[PDB]
């Protein structure tokens, strides 16, 4: 099928030209669904973080964006409670040309850059435009416990 | 549950992100 074909293609831009302080890779034997590793960014609250993920894709892409979830608890304002990722990339403003690479380093940007606009986790929204004191305390707990997670 | 089961694999993800932090 077009989609197994495109992510064999993803999987060797993976290892031809590795993207720094993010990984993935199918899990088990099934190429549609894969596990993934984004680490929190130096100079960021989430400096140190070994967050992990899972991707699940269908017979649709790269037409169709994957689903994308943290499996790691997380605290950050575009972060649903469920582990869901509001990033336009991965919804209204998807294209074929993003691949996993592509999609784990905008996950990745997007930890130190979130979007006040769409507060998918209302308390984490509020206090990083309030009291940013208090929310890189929260987001330290998160940091912590991703080391212990499997 | 699912990080569990999958902890070989996970860690070698870890370790290839790891990888010039
Ligand atoms: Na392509």
């Amino acid at each position: 099928t077009p989609a197994r074909r495109r992510l064999m293609r993803d999987f060797k831009r993976l290892q031809e030209d590795p993207p720094v302080g993010v990984s993935g890779a199918p899990s088990e034997n099934n190429i549609m669904q894969w596990n993934a590793v984004i680490f929190g960014p130096e100079g960021t609250p989430f400096e140190d973080g070994t967050f992990k993920l899972v991707i699940e894709f269908s017979e649709e892409y790269p037409n169709k964006p994957p689903t994308v979830r943290f499996l790691s608890k997380m605290f950050h304002p575009n972060v649903y409670a469920d582990g869901s990722i509001c990033l336009d990339i991965l919804q209204n403003r998807w294209s074929p040309t993003y691949d996993v690479s592509s999609i784990l380093t905008s996950i990745q940007s997007l930890l130190d850059e979130p979007n006040p606009n769409s507060p998918a986790n209302s308390q984490a929204a509020q206090l990083y435009q309030e009291n940013k004191r208090e929310y890189e305390k929260r987001v330290s707990a998160i940091v912590e416990q991703s080391w212990n997670d499997s | 549950k699912y990080r569990k089961k999958h902890k070989s694999e996970f860690q070698l993800l870890v370790d290839q992100a790891r990888k010039g932090y």
